[PDB]
């Protein structure tokens, strides 16, 4: 299958507790270039091993 | 003396008088108020599912901003 390895990716993944990230809808304003850029990616390669 | 049941009538307390009577309601009066309750029912009802657009678009949002997620 040859997977990632265990190192992986993101160090400390998450910030908090959900719905703190559903009452702040400033997420898609602000910060959207690496957002729209790994959406880009994975609807063009559906792999996650090459858009991570 | 002799004392027996008198007679007495006063009133006759009236034979036989109609108390069934129209109240209230007329005919073409009610029709103005109950197709009139349909037509403000709508009006109010459909202004509120105008403002629920107002909180749906919003809601679908929140998951088109998380990507994260």
């Amino acid at each position: 299958e040859l997977p990632s390895l265990e190192d992986l990716k993101v160090q400390e993944v998450k910030v908090s507790s959900s719905v703190l990230k559903a009452a702040a809808h400033h997420y898609g304003a602000q910060c959207d270039k690496p957002n729209k850029e790994f959406m880009l990616c994975r609807w063009e390669e559906k792999d996650p091993r090459r858009c991570l | 003396x002799x004392x027996x049941x008198x007679x007495x009538x006063x009133x006759x307390x009236x034979x036989x008088x109609x108390x069934x009577x129209x109240x209230x309601x007329x005919g073409y009066s009610m029709f103005a108020v109950g197709i009139g309750a349909l037509l403000f029912g709508y009006w109010s009802m459909m202004k509120w599912n105008r403002e629920r657009r107002r909180l749906q678009i919003e809601d679908f949002e929140a998951r088109i901003a998380l990507m994260p997620l």
